[PDB]
């Protein structure tokens, strides 16, 4: 009863966290996170980055319920941009792009939340996040 | 940071 309250709190966060990833991905400035790195052309990554993440695997991440909190979603777009900044050099004009792409996307994910996400709501989340941990 | 090869180019 309880729980069933706190099940429909968290479907409206998984919505509106799957609306979110949806602009983010469907935008094309985007389109390099969207998926996972291809690492077997960028042989490389597994050894520089040991946290791939990306907004395909976000988006599973919201169907399995893994996320209670929007900053718990932001974790993932930060490790993204993060990811990002640690492997891709700062030298090449092709590379830069990357890199500010990366920060943009944070940047981007970030301001939709600050403007979108219902203070008061994003409270009661937190609150079924702890109630969950400490229960 | 900036440590791996890159995606660009002839290795990657």
């Amino acid at each position: 009863p309880l729980e069933d309250q706190e099940e429909n709190t968290l479907r409206e966060l998984r919505l509106f966290l799957r609306d979110v990833t949806k602009r983010l991905a469907t935008d094309k400035r985007f389109n390099i996170f969207s998926k996972p790195v291809d690492i077997e052309e960028v042989s490389d990554y597994l050894e520089v980055i040991k946290e791939p993440m990306d907004l395909s695997t976000v988006i599973t991440k919201i169907d399995k319920h893994n996320y209670l909190t929007a900053k718990d979603f932001l974790k993932d777009i930060d490790l993204i941009c993060s990811n990002a900044l640690e492997y891709n050099p700062d030298k090449d004009p092709g590379d830069k792009i990357i890199r500010h792409r990366a920060c943009t996307l944070k940047d981007t994910a970030h301001a939709i939340i600050a403007a979108e996400l219902d203070p008061e709501f994003n409270k009661l989340c937190e609150e079924i996040k702890e109630a969950r941990i400490k229960r | 940071g900036g440590k791996g090869l890159g995606k660009g180019g002839a290795k990657r």
